[PDB]
């Protein structure tokens, strides 16, 4: 419950938000898109100038959204590698007098990658249920990879909206056709991850629902056959689930009333090997999470954003330095602090150098954190010098 | 000698549970309802989420002590998690998320258990008490409660208890469980709010207490039964999960009941004086001052001085200055509806307040202000140049000396 | 241009009203650690130490306070806590090992501002007091009692007093003048006021003696800054013939304070300006702007070193809020002041160029360099 080392992150800029967002507000792009509840959407980027850079946060407008409409979720992706362009999906709710009127807008336009052109290409589609999360996945149909939308609904069902070149439009299709594991749901699904495998026809699918039911499925794609299945009933809503390779595969479950945990060796031990992240429950409710290498050591670490304005970062030890009883578990690497509840993160190279900035969307706005440049300037030089020396010794 | 071990064991204080209560008194003890006997009991608890177990257990212990002054409630949860007969006492007290516990409450009367021969607790007892007092024909009769717990499943089992007592216990347990479920529903609504999904969940669409007349504060503030809530935590960035989240929400909400009063008062006593009315309360003066910044001040010394007559002269000087100020546009503000003077002059950009008082051998003038704002400040420092707190003292002293010339004392 | 958002802070309880010049920070117990001093209208001076919200101690004065100061005005080499009321009363306090004063000495009333410095360069320190009636009076403590010195009279209002190393290497006293002007007092005792004008009666604040190098504080000055209430900031150097304007910035807020503070730790001092609505600005000597918005309304502002945690002085910001709370931000240090990523910070180093020359590379493409950086950063094997 004690940090080991200081935070190597230095905050660069901070753009204030007039109105708050929600956990589904953060989108991708090397630009960035973030939308507020009241329909104001902003594009974040950086512009170079002589020997420095400057953040730019430019508001954007989409054609067919009512001024009274309230935006619920947003996402986007790039077209399939055979194709070209980007597609942006936004789900809002009209206020039909005293009822909700859900909807879904899909924007996709040379100008296939031009965001300004894509700003007005939408299609208006009813939803008949209150949407929860707009995500997307890539599937192997025939011998071609195709990217399709996914959207959890008020009725415990996931509704796929596939593109069609014949009509050049997105139409709803049954989810059982492509995703056998995404059927027969009891509670609404807050978060859902589809982890493809590299180069094979297999993959994993992880999902958690409001009641705390978490289902993980090892699913093929060529035969569309579920191989195995595991499920666990926890307490409290499942805020986040991420499928990641620790070094073999493992998963991370971030609840809202219990310490976040990681289940190891899914394909070899099911869901019986559990490691809890110590002390990650003393800071209110874990609203977000992200798994990547923040230590620049070539091995991933776990980021946990709490409602109590905390940004804990946990590091895995590793059997390579296995220490008997205190075995290769998890320990608190370091801990930062903020002033607003934390909602979403992103790990994107906005500057344009190869170093990855961390964008954090909180209640009042967006913080662009960078690595400590002084630390990230001597370390690269030492690595390069060692590389040259070993090359000479090996020459 | 041997005093603690005969109570640490044989009384359920330490050690482990007997194999009798491990599995025997749950079979053919429950079947007493199948055959039909005088120990029927049941429960239908279906708790949503397991984090309510400790509060529910504490309340149930309280109830047991309430309608039983002889029971000896003692939780015997198996604190090993291996499999067999792991029941180790948990002194007046979770580990893993997915782990589902297994608890076994018990209730007993040690005094009656000491030597059952007479009426244990007549009229609040077995309803089969007593028994022949003759030796060998002694009285086998006692009472017990053996509530069992699964992940989310309670089963109430009583034996040899007053039927009204048992029925009341069952009804109370069901009601308490429903109370806790309603509290959990409120907490879930709050959590769904926190992520920024407002019209996705809510304490409007969904049990005696689930009616659309729920008293939120009573549920939050109580662990036992006796602005639009759907958008409470929206754009608000203010500083047992149920207690935690509920009290946080309570303070967040009270931070508006204790705030909008100030705005209401300031708007009221700005529009009233904009176009003095009434004796504004003394307490309101503190708000009016602490909500305003001390812009300018001026001071002078009363030279007609080295006394009661001096006090009277100072009062006359003060009243002359008050008259002069009133000849400019500033009105007087009455005070003390249970020597210091206060004036004012409302302006379109805001209000201006002046305080006049005498300190030792000096006279004090302070100007407050309370608000684009450039125009207000342009006229805000248009009273400073017209204070003239020096020429006035000059003329006052000269008039006083002339009057004393035209007179005597 | 870039904004920031500081986080760490400590709140202190302080109920009352005070003038904008009734707050200061400095060492009073001679422990080499600064403490916070606030003098209220009610006639009490509270000193906060370390991080407790409750005041460390309190001293009682007579009359209502308008100026506070800490320093070795007595020229005894020990720091004293002096207070100046509105009724022309001077009070002195010493607490280095309640708290009644030790020296009361009446003076002219209408006291507005205050300064302590060795203006004459005589080795003694001469207390200087401005008055709301455009009158400046110099004093000196001689054994003990206070004695008067040359007095100056001006037309425009007096807002601040500053001591700056003049072109001849001698300390110079200047005072702000409405209309974005400033006057210099010659103090020839060992015209007497010379004014320079750079709307009509806009209030102007001014600060001087801003450092330019590491350790060059014993004898270093030459820079001074003006701020106008209608949102106009200027930094300029005096030097011999005619003062040279370094930079000028136009903003759209009501500026009501002006301070100097070193945050990057490189030796230079940065201009720290505030506003009524709380939009703080920080600018270095090269027109690099760092904003900081506090979602409140500000009564009083302060800056400088403070000792909050671990018994180590650190740069701080002090705000007084309408909600009877004093906020102290004590983690304001910045790694730099501009925005540079890695492809231009590392470009400066020449060893990097030589070492990239050894590895058969010569940066021209940029994607190649990015790939090399990514491999060296996230792929150490």
């Amino acid at each position: 419950a004690v940090a080991a080392g200081p935070c190597p992150l230095r905050e660069d800029s901070f753009t204030r938000f007039s109105s708050q967002s929600n956990v589904y507000g953060l989108a991708g792009g090397g630009e960035l898109l973030a939308a507020t509840l009241k329909g104001k959407v902003l594009g974040f980027r950086y512009q170079d100038l002589r020997q420095k850079i400057r953040p730019v946060a430019k508001e954007l407008q989409f054609n067919y959204i009512p001024v009274d409409a309230e935006i619920v979720s947003i996402d986007t992706f790039n077209k399939s590698p055979p194709k070209r362009g980007l597609v942006v999906g936004i789900t809002f709710i009209k206020d039909s007098g005293d009822k909700g009127s859900p909807f879904l807008n899909i924007y996709c336009d040379g100008s296939e990658y031009n965001l300004d052109s894509i700003a007005q290409s939408c299609l208006n589609l009813e939803l008949q249920f209150t949407p929860f999360q707009l995500c997307h996945a890539e599937v192997q149909v025939g011998d071609q990879l195709e990217t399709v939308f996914l959207l959890s609904g008020n009725d415990p069902a996931i509704h796929l909206y596939k593109e069609n070149e014949g009509l050049h439009q997105f139409e709803e299709q049954p989810v059982e056709n492509l995703f056998p594991e995404l059927t027969n749901l009891t509670s609404s699904v807050l978060w859902l991850d589809v982890h493809n495998f590299p180069g094979t026809s297999r993959r994993l699918s992880a999902l958690g629902c409001q009641s705390g039911y978490v289902r993980v499925a090892h699913v093929d794609q060529r035969s569309r056959e579920v191989l195995q299945m595991w499920s666990v009933l926890q307490d409290g809503p499942i805020s986040r689930v991420i499928v990641f390779s620790l070094s073999e595969y493992s998963v991370l479950v971030a609840s809202m009333l219990e310490p976040a945990v990681v289940y190891r060796d899914l394909l070899n031990r099911g869901l019986e090997d559990q490691l809890l992240l110590p002390g990650s429950d003393q800071f209110d409710s874990v609203l977000c999470s992200l798994v990547t290498d923040v230590d620049l050591d070539g091995r991933p670490e776990v980021l946990v954003a709490t409602y109590g304005q905390e940004l804990l970062c946990y590091k895995y030890r590793g059997p390579e330095s296995g220490l008997p009883e205190a075995q290769h578990g998890f320990h608190l690497l370091w801990q930062r602090s903020f002033s607003s509840p934390l909602l979403a993160m992103a790990h994107v190279d906005l500057t344009g150098d190869g170093l990855q900035e961390l964008a954090v969307v909180s209640l009042k706005g967006v913080h662009i954190l960078q690595h400590s440049l002084i630390q990230a300037s001597e370390l690269v030089l030492t690595r390069l010098r060692h590389q040259v020396e070993q090359r000479r010794r090996r020459l | 000698r041997q005093k603690r071990r005969t109570t640490q064991l044989e009384e359920g204080e330490v050690g482990t549970l007997h194999p009798v209560f491990a599995r025997v008194a749950q079979r053919w003890m429950e079947f007493m309802v199948q055959i039909g006997c005088a120990s029927v009991s049941r429960s239908s608890a279906h708790m949503v989420s397991r984090f309510l177990l400790p509060s529910i257990l504490s309340e149930f212990t309280a109830l047991v002590t309430s309608m039983a002054g002889d029971t000896s409630v003692r939780i015997f949860e198996q604190h090993l998690g291996s499999e067999p007969e792991i029941f180790g006492p948990c002194s007046p007290g979770s580990p893993r998320p997915a782990a589902e516990r297994h608890l076994l409450l018990l209730g007993r009367n040690f005094l009656q258990w000491r030597r059952p021969t007479q009426q244990a607790a007549k009229a609040m007892q077995r309803f089969e008490p007593g028994g022949d007092g003759s030796s060998g024909r002694n009285a086998p009769r006692q009472r017990l409660l053996l509530l069992e717990v699964v992940d989310k499943k309670l089963q109430l089992l009583t034996y040899n208890w007053a039927p009204d007592l048992g029925a009341a216990l069952g009804r109370a347990l069901v009601r308490l469980v429903q109370w806790q479920n309603a509290r959990a529903h409120l907490i879930f609504c709050l959590l769904s709010q926190k992520l920024g999904l407002f019209h996705h969940y809510g304490q409007l669409d969904f049990n005696p207490f689930l009616l659309p007349t729920m008293e939120v504060e009573t549920l939050i503030r109580s662990a036992s039964p006796p602005f639009p809530f759907d958008e409470a935590l929206r754009d608000i960035t203010a500083a047992d999960p149920v207690t935690y989240h509920g009290q946080q929400f309570l303070e967040i909400k009270m931070a508006e009941r204790r705030e909008l009063e100030r705005q209401m008062k300031m708007e009221n006593l700005f529009v009233t004086w904009q176009q003095a009315t009434m004796p504004i309360s003394a307490g309101e003066l503190e708000t009016l001052k602490q909500s305003s910044r001390l812009v300018h001040y001026c001071a002078t010394a009363m030279l007609f001085d080295p006394e009661p007559w001096l006090k009277e002269l100072s009062l006359a000087f003060l009243q002359q200055y008050v008259q002069y100020l009133q000849s400019i546009g500033f009105v007087l503000v009455p005070l003390r509806p249970p020597t210091t003077y206060h004036l004012q002059r409302a302006l379109p950009g805001g209000i201006i307040l002046m305080e006049l008082a005498f300190q030792g051998c000096y006279f004090c003038v302070k100007q407050f202000a309370l608000e684009l704002s450039m125009l207000f400040t342009e006229e805000c420092d248009k009273v400073r140049d017209l204070m003239h707190v020096h020429s006035f003292s000059y003329d006052f002293h000269l008039r006083l000396v002339h009057q004393h010339v035209l007179g005597a004392h | 241009m870039r904004s920031v958002s500081y986080v760490q802070r400590v709140a202190l309880e302080f109920s009352g009203s005070l003038f904008p010049h009734a707050i200061c920070l400095g060492d009073v117990d001679n422990d080499t650690l600064n403490e916070l001093v606030v003098g209220d209208t009610s006639g009490k001076v509270s000193v906060y130490k370390n991080d407790d919200s409750r005041p460390w101690l309190t001293c009682s004065c007579q009359g209502m306070l308008t100026c506070v100061g800490v320093g070795d005005v007595c020229n005894k080499g020990k720091n004293l806590l002096v207070a100046v009321s509105a009724e022309g009363w001077f009070h002195l306090f010493d607490l280095t090992p309640e708290q009644r004063p030790v020296f009361k000495q009446h003076i002219p009333a209408n006291t507005k501002v205050m300064l302590i410095s060795d203006i004459d360069g005589d080795g003694c320190r001469e207390l200087v007091v401005g008055y709301t009636d455009r009158v400046v009076r110099a004093f000196r403590w001689e054994e003990g009692q206070l004695v008067s010195l040359k007095k100056w009279m001006l037309e425009g209002q007096v807002d601040s007093l500053s001591v700056t190393l003049g072109p001849l290497g001698l300390p110079e006293l200047m005072v702000s003048q409405p209309g974005c002007a400033y006057a210099i007092l010659l103090c020839t005792w060992k015209r007497d006021v010379v004014l320079h004008q750079t709307n009509k009666n806009v209030s102007t604040h001014l600060i001087g003696n801003i450092k330019q190098g590491h350790g060059t504080e014993s004898s270093g000055s030459g820079l001074f800054a003006l701020c106008t209430l209608d949102g106009t900031l200027k930094l300029m150097e005096e030097m011999e013939e005619a003062d040279k304007l370094l930079w000028s910035v136009q903003v759209d807020h009501q500026l009501f304070a002006l301070e100097k503070l070193d945050v990057t730790g490189n030796g230079h001092e940065e201009v720290v300006a505030c506003a009524w609505d709380g939009q703080t600005y920080i600018i270095d000597h090269n027109r690099t702007v760092v904003r900081f918005q506090v979602d409140e309304n500000i009564r009083a502002f302060c800056a400088g070193l403070y000792a909050c945690k671990e018994g180590r002085n650190s740069p701080c910001l002090v705000y007084v809020t309408f909600n009877q709370k004093i906020y102290v931000y004590w983690e304001v240090q910045l790694e730099r002041m501009e925005s540079t990523n890695l492809v231009k910070l590392l470009e400066t180093k020449p060893e990097y160029h030589s070492l990239l020359q050894e590895l058969g590379v010569d940066p021209d493409d940029l994607p190649v360099t990015r790939a090399l950086l990514h491999q060296t950063l996230y792929h150490p094997d």
